[PDB]
């Protein structure tokens, strides 16, 4: 029992969450099953009102001692005072159903008996099942599963529901009085689940309803099966198009260009090195472009994405300690990320120059034309001596090959222009520390 | 001399009153054609309900003769050119075919034959229109697209109940196993029984459910395998309805997860340190909770500037007279102002300028709590509060003094702030067309860099 | 002659021969597996069976001497049309289709040409105006197709087995009740109804052939009623798209009007102004409509929309003709409520309009009294725009121009002009002469 | 030697365990349930039961030297490769598939079934290798339903055993009868059974006992939750597979919506109908940058030296100026596709792009007659002297001649802005162009 819970980064209070559920759940899954069902005897009413106390403890220890506790943000500042936590949860609209649930119609038991009807008030705190569904959902490192299993839940729920609502109108007819009603002969729940299973599910196979009240209420349960089982195709189209979405847009573009290189004739060899770049970057990013995801967001997440992934790769070269600190900012916002097939050719020895390279997961050699000089590992530097001079300036000193599958982060010269005309005193110091260094 | 608007709330109201005849009129009208104990029962209640129907089509026929229509975008008000408008269009042929007097040959057959009413269904564009002008109207659009659904296909029902019911007295009461039972039997012979019953054999047949008991003949054979083929037709239009409403009740949510997965991904690829993942995925879902994930420049882009400019102005103006620096600033630098603001929201702990920096963008503070602390951690020298205004010291290049464009201080945030972010040059490109502005920009920028 | 593949006569024939393509799926598996249709109506199945194969043969023709596009060009040439015609399969399917192997159990090779049905499916989706009602027909036709094509299996796997030795195969037809064609046909069509969509009221299977054909039928049934409502949920997600995009529009804009406390004066504003939009089908907007075109019919589109709306003004005549072209590519339309100033007095006008199906007037300061009510095809924003000598203001508003109704406009912008008018300098000292011209008319 | 997961050797390896596999679930729960396909065919079994644990042994060794990749570039280390196998689950689970549990009881080897891995492995990269994912996901979803079917069928027998043959009206029959006492019936009765179970149909005998009814029940349930994962499945396949028609669809309603609003005029509407019929019948419909915006720089430029280095190597300007530099024009070309006798520029446009010809015939068209000069023929050019702007020339500030389309056309353009970023890196390449320009403007 904290002074203040978190409920984001608190197990504690999922668990809690858990508990509510547990007793919101025991009293939508049993309200009408002792309403209905001869479920509750005399030899099991202390068990049913032990139960039902436990699920009254649970919801009035929820309205008093967890829920006033709770961590909110009210204008951009965190709330940490309890007295403030107190007002808040107190002016919710929370705190009206629960105060509606937790009405004790329990002592209306000494009028009409021991009737679960009374108790039909305490279905009314959904919203701590639908905080838990939510939370749960965004606890879960994979949705769809919890999204099945709910849809499952609710479709238990609505059998359920129907079988109690045809054992009532079996016991409104009578039992064994026509056909269509319940004729007494086995487990109760299990042949009316069975009923309500073959209804909803619009199954048949069933005996025809014989009085009118019957053939009212099969043709409203065949209509609610209609659309509950429509529903339940929906729900599992929608887990299933947003499930395979992105793997689904991959395959898209993937056949997309591969209709494009089949429909200007581009030969087997450059399509299979197009296959081979779009299967190992699915298999290592799996995602199709980063930099399309990284638009989206705002640019001080941007600026902490990039200083926590490449911050530590600029600062572990020995040349860039000089640089400032915006201009090292804006460059690493300017940085792109691209991939190279083995035995691709970044550096050709005389081809013009324009691209500072910063190596990440990858290994490329120099070839200065087939001997390995220095074997070039993640986090070095090549490509330093074409983006200092202007113009034409110096040609490459050797032909770089990727020997693995590297993915360069690459920097263009016109992009670092781009940034350099923002900052004058920068693009001096810069220039002093190229005339030193070369 | 009553020109009704066909954009206001009165034809709206008349809209749902004329769209209750004419549903009145689909239903009841093949049910008192098919079933003949509904029309020599309550005769005395369909007088009525069709002297009220034919009184609302006849006000329907005068209303649609008074409904203006837009050229040169100005309503017409004219009942002249409104009533050739009204002449020239295919309705007013469906509506006086819709008024046809056929109450003298039903008259004629003894008021026993509605068969003679079927011209008064001629006025489905009203309950079309009805339903189309409450769909873009109403606060619940997936449950009016839901109840408009369960309407639709409960026409279809009833009017294959109907039908099935008049098959089954062409053929004969209770001389097949198909047809309905023999209704002198007193059992099968209340119309209670007889229309709930075509009711539920409706209901089994069109939605391929068969519980039903097999035909016999041929002509029920092919009765029911035309049944069958309609009723996998309304099936699929269900299914495939209840799918687009499910789909279209959490297509937000279902995006701004494919957002939360994807940078998920990102920095699970990446692998960032997990204070830096979880402080981004908090950011997420504080941006989701308090409903502002999607960027303003995104939602407003639909819109005409000029309700862009008054939804800015709406907006950010009450925030941006409470700066004590803009008071002495005129309408067209404040609409531009306004125009040239972007949000951006910070997480706590979050920097907005570090000391020591060249200055490129202005932030005024709205729904915040800020902090410039020093260069060693959290010391609150001035908390930086709601309408407060920070950076328009380093973004003016007033050269000459002990400053330069230099950052001055580190700014933090301490709560979640919602920061407008104005730039260097996006000032700069709203002062380049007033010079007066300008130098009066600068005289202030004089003044607070005096105090700085 | 040749037949241009995508002309009128070309589809004109496209419906001539999806015709007995059509008679020759359908009747061809209906006459072979009942044995009473194809022994009684003799002679009708001799007379269409040989207009089939007069369209059949003519169908050949037609493809040998139908064209194709090598480097955008016609070919005419008819020894290159049959050369390009024999190297395909479509002729191996049409030669297959024409062997008179001749019982219709011969001629089943009459329904090798599907590919004529297909493309006149296809050509009839890409070229009518209800293309949502013509897919439901699509898939209702093919439905009924699979619906018959089971009940003549159905049927023939009943002959096969023995009239009604068994429950589930078709009843004893020595009888007349179940004897009669009509029969025949319309029970086994209502067995494969109920197999199909998977309904079963159909007599339960006795041998083990029976029970693996139903087992298939029923697995086959899933697959057609999956695929009945996977086409119908895509059609419905598809025919109301557009609409689904526009209300998410609206209401991300009435959640917006929801956060930043947006006060109900606008919002009402705004809520009419979607409800102008809904009503009057302006839905999507230009900007977006004219970016999946070549940048030559876009040209072409601002010409013929723009250019008889530009010279209905008698002043504005005088320009060049390839920098009107410019200009009427240029020109960006805007719409405004009614009430909406158009411009105030105290603004810097940076833009200049052309009223195209608008209504505008002139007004006072804070005060609705009409000097003169702009029309249809005139313009406004032109002493502004040229930095010509005002009455001690340079660029600036000397008239509050208001909307009298939902007009539009023709929004000209200052720097979007101007940088498409610092290239043709000698035909812009003519253009800013002339707007010397307009400021001399006005008032100097 | 070290097996490659990416290659071909892995995939006829993904093959021939994926057989075994596929062979160890269907027929182990076959043979342990119906217990006289295990009596009968008992040399059959153990011919393939060897063969199915000599795969997994093999499996075992090929999983202990199956490189994975370190850094880009394969691990070719064994021991490295066996401590990656050792540190896996997949190892514990294809040791476990391996256990020496032993004719009788086929329930002995029910740990066989624990390599769902590989069945799974070799369904994704046929998936992903094939070129038809469509169809393969068809062939996938028939295929689970076919194991879900089977593996019911195999329930309801074992379920029916447990209870007693004939006991009950529910059950299996009674097996001493010999038509119920064959094998090929018992499977087929209960594959019957479990199709019309799962696929919620039910003709079926209904339940008499409690533990019937729950069998039943639960049966339903799992058959309503994986007949809308089937149906939610296909229409998804359908809806992704006719999503671009749908889009094309949206464009060509959205565009023909537009000019019926603005009033474009009937040759125009006309043209821009011909001319999307045109682009949807040669499946030009996507737009090359959009597609290809995905790729990097290299692959971008190999597949642009790969389709218009052959028709850019023979040109006036670019002969023999940079390999680089011609990698950068192939990278930064730009098509446009054109209508017949559409005019690409007239007399009088100021020019500013240049025009590769690419499958295409065009014409210099005269002014006022359609006289063609010459044709111009695909891997011609133009646009040249406006794209260079020399000084010293006539210096019109017009193009001087007309371009006229005959076919279609499939220009691949160049703008002189696009140039000049090209040619920022070389200038000594840029005199060479402005004087190649000067020699063909004094020599036309
Ligand atoms: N030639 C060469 N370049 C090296 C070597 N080690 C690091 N580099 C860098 O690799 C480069 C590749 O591109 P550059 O020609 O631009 O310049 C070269 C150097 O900056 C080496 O041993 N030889
Ligand atoms: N230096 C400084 N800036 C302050 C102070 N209070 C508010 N601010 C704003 O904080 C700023 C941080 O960025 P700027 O340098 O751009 O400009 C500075 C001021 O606008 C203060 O006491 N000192
Ligand atoms: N100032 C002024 N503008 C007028 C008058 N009548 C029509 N107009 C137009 O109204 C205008 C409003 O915008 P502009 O300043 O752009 O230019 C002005 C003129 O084109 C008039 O009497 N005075
Ligand atoms: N004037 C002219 N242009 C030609 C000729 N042949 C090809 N062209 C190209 O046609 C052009 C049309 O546009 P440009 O003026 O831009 O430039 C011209 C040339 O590049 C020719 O004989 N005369
Ligand atoms: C219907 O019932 C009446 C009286 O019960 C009887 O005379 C008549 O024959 C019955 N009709 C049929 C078709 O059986
Ligand atoms: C079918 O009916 C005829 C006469 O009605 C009879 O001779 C024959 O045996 C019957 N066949 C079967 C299979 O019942
Ligand atoms: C099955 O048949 C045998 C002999 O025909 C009989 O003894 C046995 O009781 C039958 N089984 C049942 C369940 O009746």
């Amino acid at each position: 029992l904290p002074n203040s819970i978190d409920s984001y980064t608190d197990r504690l209070y999922l668990l809690w969450l858990l508990l509510v559920t547990l007793a919101y759940n025991w009293n939508c899954c049993f309200i009408p099953l002792r309403l209905v069902f001869p479920y509750q005897t005399a030899d099991n009413i202390h068990y049913w009102l032990i139960a039902d106390i436990i699920c009254d403890i649970i919801y009035l220890y929820d309205m008093l001692f967890i829920q006033p506790r709770l961590q909110f943000v009210r204008g951009g500042d965190i709330i940490v005072d309890s007295n403030e936590l107190r007002k808040h949860y107190r002016t919710s609209t929370k705190f009206q159903l629960d105060v509606a649930s937790i009405i004790p119609f329990d002592i209306c038991y000494l009028f009409f008996g021991f009737n679960p009807m009374f108790r039909a008030n305490r279905m009314l705190k959904y919203t701590s099942f639908f905080e838990f569904n939510h939370h749960l959902e965004s606890i879960m490192d994979k949705a769809y599963i919890y999204r099945v299993i709910r849809t499952t839940g609710y479709l238990l729920f609505i059998l359920h529901i129907n079988a109690c609502v045809y054992y009532w109108a079996s016991n409104y007819e009578g039992i064994g009085t026509t056909r269509w009603v319940y004729d007494g002969e086995g487990n109760e729940y299990l042949r009316c689940y069975y009923w309500a299973v073959r209804t909803l599910i619009t199954i048949g196979g069933l005996p025809e309803p014989q009085t009118l009240f019957e053939i009212v209420f099969q043709l409203l349960n065949f209509f609610s099966g209609v659309f509950v089982f429509s529903s339940l195709i929906g729900q599992m189209r929608d887990v299933i198009g947003a499930a395979t979405a992105n793997q689904n847009y991959f395959r898209a573009c993937m056949d997309d260009t591969i209709a494009y290189m089949n429909n200007y004739s581009i030969p087997k060899l450059v399509q299979k090195r197009v296959r081979t770049w779009y299967e190992y970057t699915w298999d290592s990013q799996r995602m199709l472009d980063e930099s399309d995801l990284l638009k989206t967001l705002p640019t001080t997440v941007q600026l902490a994405l990039a200083i926590d992934v490449n911050f530590s790769i600029i600062s572990k070269v020995d040349l860039f300690k000089g640089c400032d600190t915006q201009m090292i900012y804006d460059m690493l916002l300017r940085l792109k990320s691209v991939l190279y097939l083995p035995g691709d050719f970044v550096c050709k020895k005389g081809e013009i120059g324009k691209e500072m390279y910063i190596i990440k997961h990858g290994e490329v050699q120099v070839l200065g034309g087939t001997k390995v000089l220095v074997t070039l590992k993640a986090g070095s530097v090549f490509g330093e001596i074409s983006l200092l001079a202007a113009g034409g300036g110096n040609r490459r000193t050797a032909n770089v090959v990727a020997h693995g599958f590297a993915n360069l982060l690459t920097l263009d010269k016109k992009t670092l222009q781009e940034i350099l005309v923002h900052y004058p005193d920068s693009e001096r110091i810069l220039m002093k520390k190229a005339r030193v260094l070369l | 001399a009553i020109v009704v608007d066909p954009s206001s709330n009165l034809y709206y109201r008349w809209l749902t009153a004329i769209a209750l005849p004419v549903f009145y009129n689909w239903y009841l009208l093949i049910c008192r054609a098919c079933f003949d104990e509904l029309q020599s029962e309550y005769l005395m209640l369909w007088l009525v309900l069709d002297y009220s129907a034919d009184v609302l089509y006849v006000l329907d026929v005068l209303v649609r003769a008074r409904t203006g229509f837009l050229e040169q975008g100005l309503m017409v008000s004219d009942t002249n050119r409104l009533w050739q408008h009204y002449k020239t269009t295919t309705q007013f042929k469906l509506d006086v075919l819709s008024l046809v007097p056929t109450d003298l040959a039903y008259l004629k057959v003894g008021t026993n034959y509605p068969e003679v009413r079927f011209n008064r269904l001629l006025k489905f564009s009203r309950l079309f229109e009805f339903f189309d002008r409450t769909e873009t109207r109403t606060n619940y659009p997936n449950m009016f697209r839901i109840g408009n659904l369960v309407l639709y296909i409960l026409i279809i029902i009833h009017w294959n109940a109907c039908i099935y019911f008049a098959i089954s007295k062409f053929i004969g009461f209770g001389t097949d196993s198909w047809v309905y039972p023999n209704i002198s039997i007193p059992e099968h012979g209340r119309l209670s029984r007889k229309y709930i019953y075509s009711l539920y054999w409706s209901t089994l047949t069109l939605t391929t459910i068969g519980e039903t008991p097999p035909p016999v003949k041929d002509e029920e054979y092919l009765f029911v395998v035309v049944d069958f083929l309609v009723g996998v037709l309304i099936f699929a239009t269900i299914v495939g309805n209840v799918g687009s409403m499910i789909s279209n009740m959490n297509a937000s949510r279902a995006e701004f997860q494919a957002k939360i997965d994807s940078i998920k991904q990102y920095m699970q690829f990446r692998k960032v340190t997990k204070d830096l993942e979880t402080r981004v995925i908090r950011w997420f879902d504080y941006l989701w909770a308090n409903k502002k994930t999607v960027d303003e420049k995104e939602v407003l882009k639909s819109l005409p500037d000029k309700l862009k400019a008054e939804i800015a102005i709406n907006v950010h103006l009450d925030t941006l007279k409470k700066v004590r620096i803009f008071q002495d600033c005129e309408a067209g630098l404040l609409v531009e102002l306004v125009l040239k603001l972007r949000p951006t929201v910070f997480s706590p702990g979050d920097y907005i300028c570090k000391k020591g920096d060249i200055g490129k963008e202005m932030y005024i503070i709205n729904e915040g709590k800020l902090a410039v602390v020093a260069d060693d951690g959290v010391t609150q020298f001035v908390v930086l509060s709601d309408g407060s205004y920070f950076g328009e010291i380093s973004i003016l290049n007033i050269k000459g003094s002990k400053s330069g464009n230099r950052r001055t201080a580190n700014i933090r945030s301490i709560g979640y702030s919602d920061l407008f972010c104005l730039s260097k040059d996006d000032l700069m490109e709203a002062l380049t067309e007033y010079p007066e502005a300008k130098k009066a920009l600068e005289e202030k920028g004089r003044q607070i860099l005096m105090k700085d």
